[PDB]
C-alpha cells in the first residue's frame, strides 16, 4: 500500500515540514491532496511519473519532490494556521482512472506559539447500580478533557487487551470554550459488559488516550511539564 | 524484421515552364524505420535553402515528409532529390523529370 | 465532409533520434507534438495555439512525459517476450472519424517493428492479437473490463467531442475548398501509341476522384492513377492516364467536371 | 465543473439507502465512488464509465451517462456502513473533480428501548429508540455529546446513548437533557 508519515503534527507558525510518502506498488502517478470540512479533496501537487510534477489546484505555500519512483514529498517551507489539515497522499498505476490507493493522512496543526498545548487529563466513571440492576447491563464511562490541539486516539483495555465490541468513542471531541478560537476540547467514550462481568473483581478495565503533542526537538519556555506525546489513562476494576 | 524502403517523388509545386519561377518537391514516403536523410540537389551540389515537414505518421506504420526548395527550372540545370536509409547501401539520387 | 482525430506515438529502443515522439492530426493537418528531448508538448497548427490556452500544453506535456515512461518499459516487455536486443519500434494510433454521412469510427491500435500486433475491436471490447507473444498480452489487457469500457467511451464519445471542438478551431482551414484546375495532355509516345493525362492541382481538401471515360461509360482498360500529393502550399495535385472519345470526369467538394478530348 | 451529491443521509440497519451524484464537468472519463470511514483514508469502491449498474455485494453502482448522473446503492444496511461516500468525476484532461461528500448515518434497529438517565460517580442518556434526537448544551459550563452507537456483539444487542457533564453545582440528572425532547416513559432513578 501507500505508507505516509508523520501521523500527527503540531507546527509553531513560520516552521518547516516535510511529509514523506512511499508506495512499492509499482505505481507511476503519485498525488498529495488536502482534506478540510465541507469540501472534497483538493490537490496541492501530483507527480505523473518519476522524473516529473506539477501544481494542483491549491500549490501555494508547498512544493513537492518525487525523489523515486516510489517516494513523493511535500514540504511546508514556512507553516501558516491556514494549513492545519489532513494531508493525504495517494498513487495510482497510471494516469488515466486507475483507482486512487491513499496513504493513513497526516493531520498537521499549526500555531502561532505553544502556550495552549496540553494533554488530556482523564477520568473513568463506574457503572450505576441502578443501571445494572434495570437492565443487567454496565456502562463504563471515559472524558479526556482540556485538551489541545485536537490529536487524540481513545482506546478501551480489559484485562490487559484492546476491545471494540460494546464500545463508543464520539467522532468528534466537544469545544469546551466554545466562544473562544482557541478553546480546549473534550472527548468521551463508553463501555457496556454485563452486569456480571463487571461484578468479577478480578476484571480490570482502563481507558486509554494517545495524545500527540511536542516532540523532544520543540522548544519549551513555560513553567508546567512540557505537552510531549504521551499516554494518559483512567481505570476501574470490577466490584460485587 | 521488415524494413520498408522510402517511395521518392520528386515533382513541381505548379506545371513547370522554364524561366518561371516555381517550387522543386520531393515527397519521401512509405518507409520503417523513421531514420532519414534527404538532400535536394542542383547539378549534383546539395541545395542550401531547403524547407522540410517534421517527421509525419501513416495509418500503416510507415512514415513520410516532404522536402521543398524555390526554383526556376531551365534547359540546363539538373534537379533531383537525394535519400540516404537502412534499406540502402548507397544514398540514392532520384533526378526530376522535368515535369 | 469526413473529419479525422488521431494521436500517433512512436517508441525507439537504442535508438542512433528521440526514444519517444507523439504527434497529433486533425484530418492531414499536424496539430500537436511531443518527444522525449523537448520534453514538451506543442501545438503545431496556429489555429490550435490560438485557442487552447497555457494550461491544456501544462497538462498534456505532464500526461506525455507519463506515457513516454508506460511506452519504454512497455517496449523493453515486448523485446523480452520475442527474445530481441538491439534497437526496435512501438507504436500506437488513438483516434475517431465522423463521416459525412453522420456515422463515426474509432480505431485503437500498437504495432511492433512497424507490423499490427494488437488491433482493438471497440464493438466487441477485445484485441485481437497477430501472435503468441501478441496473445499474451491481450490476455493481460483483456483482464481490466473497466480499461476496455474506458477505451470504448473514450473513442465514441470523448475522441467525437475533441473532434468537433478542433474542427470549429480550424474552420478556416479545414472547412474550406480550393477547386482543382485541371487539364488534358495529349502524347504520341512509343509509335503508334497515344496517352492522354487528365492532371490536376491546387485543390484543398486532398480528397479528390479522377477517372477516364469512353463514349459516356466506365472503361474496361486500364487507367494509371497519380498519387494526392501535398504541393507545398497547403493544396494537393492529382493525376490519371489512359492509353488510346475520350473524357475525363474529375470530382471535387460536390462539384463535378468533365474535360472531353 | 460541479460534483454535487448530498451532504447526509440517515438510513435504517436493515434497509437500503441510495446515494445520488450528479456531475457537470468538462468532458467525461468515468466516474469514481470511494468509502471513508471516520478518521481513516478513502478506499475504492466503484468505477463506472458506461450506462448500467454494476454490482459487487451489497453494494451497487449506476451510471446513466445522458443523465450526467449516478448512484451508491448499499443494500442490508450494517453499522459498519455509517462513514463518507466520496463521488468523483474524470473530466476531459484525465483530472479528478472530488465531490464534498455524503456523510452516511445508520440507525440502529432497536428492539426492546428502556430509556433511561444514569448518575456516574457524569450523566449517561442511554437505551432510547433511534427516532430520539439529543440537542447541544444551552451553558457553556455543561457539556453534552451527540448520541453513539454500541454493539455488544457476543449478546446480538446495540444501544443509544449521550452523556452530559459539568462541575457546577446547580447540575442534575434531571436538568441534565432539558434541551431534548425525551420519551415520556424515560426512567429517572
Ligand atoms: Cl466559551
Ligand atoms: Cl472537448
Ligand atoms: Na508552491
Amino acid at each position: 500500500g501507500v505508507t505516509q508519515t508523520p501521523k500527527f503534527q503540531v507546527l509553531k507558525t513560520g516552521q518547516s515540514m516535510t511529509l514523506q510518502c512511499a508506495q512499492d506498488m509499482n505505481h507511476n502517478s503519485m498525488y498529495w491532496y488536502r482534506q478540510d470540512p465541507g469540501m472534497g479533496l483538493r490537490l496541492i501537487y501530483y507527480s505523473a511519473s518519476e522524473g516529473t510534477t506539477d501544481k494542483g489546484e491549491v500549490p501555494n505555500g508547498y512544493n513537492v519532490s518525487r525523489l523515486n519512483k516510489r517516494e513523493f514529498s511535500l514540504r511546508l517551507e514556512s507553516a501558516a494556521p491556514s494549513q492545519t489539515s489532513v494531508y493525504f497522499c495517494a498513487s495510482t498505476l497510471g494516469q488515466e482512472g486507475q483507482p486512487q490507493h491513499f496513504g493513513e493522512g497526516s493531520r498537521l496543526t499549526v500555531l502561532e506559539d505553544l502556550k495552549n498545548v496540553f494533554p488530556p487529563e482523564v477520568a473513568v466513571f463506574e457503572p450505576s447500580e441502578a443501571e445494572i440492576s434495570h437492565t443487567q447491563k454496565a456502562t463504563l464511562v471515559c472524558l479526556a478533557t482540556g485538551f489541545y490541539p485536537d490529536h487524540v486516539e481513545l482506546s478501551w483495555w480489559v484485562n490487559g487487551k484492546e476491545v471494540h465490541s460494546g464500545v463508543c468513542t464520539d467522532p468528534q471531541p466537544l469545544k469546551e470554550q466554545p466562544a473562544l478560537n482557541d478553546s480546549r476540547y473534550a472527548l468521551s467514550s463508553r463501555l457496556r459488559v454485563s452486569a456480571t462481568f463487571w461484578q468479577n473483581p478480578r476484571n480490570h478495565f482502563r481507558c486509554q488516550v494517545q495524545f500527540y503533542g511536542l516532540s523532544e526537538n520543540d522548544e519549551w519556555t513555560q513553567d508546567r511539564a512540557k505537552p510531549v506525546t504521551q499516554i494518559v489513562s483512567a481505570e476501574a476494576w470490577g466490584r460485587a | 524484421m521488415i524494413q520498408r524502403t522510402p517511395k521518392i517523388q520528386v515533382y513541381s509545386r505548379h506545371p513547370a515552364e522554364n524561366g518561371k519561377s516555381n517550387f522543386l518537391n520531393c515527397y519521401v514516403s512509405g518507409f520503417h524505420p523513421s531514420d532519414i536523410e534527404v538532400d535536394l540537389l542542383k547539378n549534383g551540389e546539395r541545395i542550401e535553402k531547403v524547407e522540410h515537414s517534421d517527421l509525419s505518421f501513416s495509418k500503416d506504420w510507415s512514415f513520410y515528409l516532404l522536402y521543398y526548395t524555390e526554383f526556376t527550372p531551365t534547359e540546363k540545370d539538373e534537379y533531383a532529390c537525394r535519400v540516404n536509409h537502412v534499406t540502402l547501401s548507397q544514398p540514392k539520387i532520384v533526378k526530376w523529370d522535368r515535369d | 465532409r469526413t473529419h479525422s482525430l488521431r494521436y500517433f506515438r512512436l517508441g525507439v529502443s537504442d535508438p542512433i533520434v528521440p526514444e519517444f515522439i507523439s504527434v497529433g492530426y486533425v484530418d492531414s493537418h499536424p496539430i500537436t507534438t511531443y518527444d522525449s528531448v523537448t520534453r514538451q508538448k506543442e501545438p503545431r497548427a496556429p489555429w490550435m495555439a490560438e485557442n487552447l490556452a497555457p494550461d491544456h500544453w501544462e497538462r498534456y506535456t505532464q500526461l506525455l512525459r507519463g506515457w513516454q515512461q508506460m511506452f519504454k518499459v512497455e517496449l523493453k516487455r515486448l523485446q523480452r517476450h520475442y527474445n530481441h536486443s538491439g534497437s526496435h519500434t512501438y507504436q500506437r494510433m488513438i483516434g475517431c472519424e465522423l463521416l459525412e454521412d453522420g456515422s463515426t469510427t474509432g480505431f485503437l491500435q500498437y504495432a511492433y517493428d512497424g507490423q499490427d500486433f494488437l488491433i482493438f475491436n471497440k464493438d466487441t471490447l477485445s484485441w485481437l492479437a497477430v501472435d503468441n507473444v501478441a496473445h499474451t498480452i491481450k490476455q493481460a489487457w483483456e483482464a481490466n473490463q473497466h480499461e476496455l469500457l474506458y477505451q470504448k467511451n473514450w473513442l465514441e464519445e470523448e475522441c467525437i467531442a475533441w473532434l468537433k471542438r478542433f474542427l470549429e478551431y480550424g474552420k478556416d482551414t479545414l472547412q474550406r475548398t480550393e477547386p482543382p484546375l485541371v487539364r488534358v495532355n495529349r502524347k504520341e509516345t512509343f509509335p503508334g501509341v497515344t496517352a492522354l493525362f487528365c492532371k490536376a492541382h491546387g485543390f484543398y481538401p486532398p480528397e479528390i476522384y479522377m477517372t477516364w471515360m469512353k463514349n459516356g461509360e466506365e472503361i474496361v482498360q486500364e487507367i494509371d492513377y497519380g498519387d494526392i500529393l501535398p504541393s507545398g502550399d497547403g493544396t494537393y495535385q492529382a493525376w490519371a492516364s489512359i492509353e488510346l472519345l475520350y473524357s475525363c470526369h474529375v470530382e471535387h467538394s460536390g462539384v463535378h467536371m468533365v474535360l472531353q478530348v | 465543473q460541479n460534483i454535487d451529491q448530498p451532504t447526509e443521509m440517515t438510513a435504517t440497519e436493515g434497509a437500503i439507502v441510495q446515494i445520488n451524484c450528479t456531475y457537470q464537468t468538462s468532458g467525461f472519463n468515468g466516474l469514481f465512488w470511494y468509502q471513508q470511514h471516520a478518521g481513516e483514508a478513502p478506499t475504492f469502491l466503484s468505477y463506472n464509465v458506461l450506462d448500467g449498474l454494476e454490482e459487487k455485494g451489497r453494494f451497487s453502482s449506476f451510471l446513466s451517462r445522458s443523465k450526467g448522473y449516478s448512484y451508491l446503492l448499499l443494500k442490508e444496511l450494517q453499522m459498519k456502513d455509517s462513514a463518507s461516500y466520496l463521488c468523483a468525476g474524470m473530466d476531459s484532461n484525465y483530472q479528478l473533480i472530488w465531490g464534498a461528500g455524503t456523510k452516511l448515518i445508520i440507525k440502529p434497529d432497536i428492539q426492546n428501548p428502556d430509556p433511561a438517565v444514569y448518575q456516574l460517580r457524569v450523566c449517561l442518556f442511554t437505551d432510547f429508540d433511534s427516532q430520539t434526537n439529543v440537542s447541544q448544551s444551552k451553558d457553556s459550563d455543561v457539556y453534552i455529546t451527540d448520541k453513539c452507537v454500541l454493539d455488544m456483539r457476543s449478546m446480538d444487542f446495540k444501544s443509544n446513548s449521550a452523556v452530559a457533564w459539568s462541575n457546577k453545582s446547580d447540575f442534575a440528572c434531571a436538568n441534565a437533557f432539558n434541551n431534548s425532547i425525551i420519551p415520556e416513559d424515560t426512567f429517572f432513578p
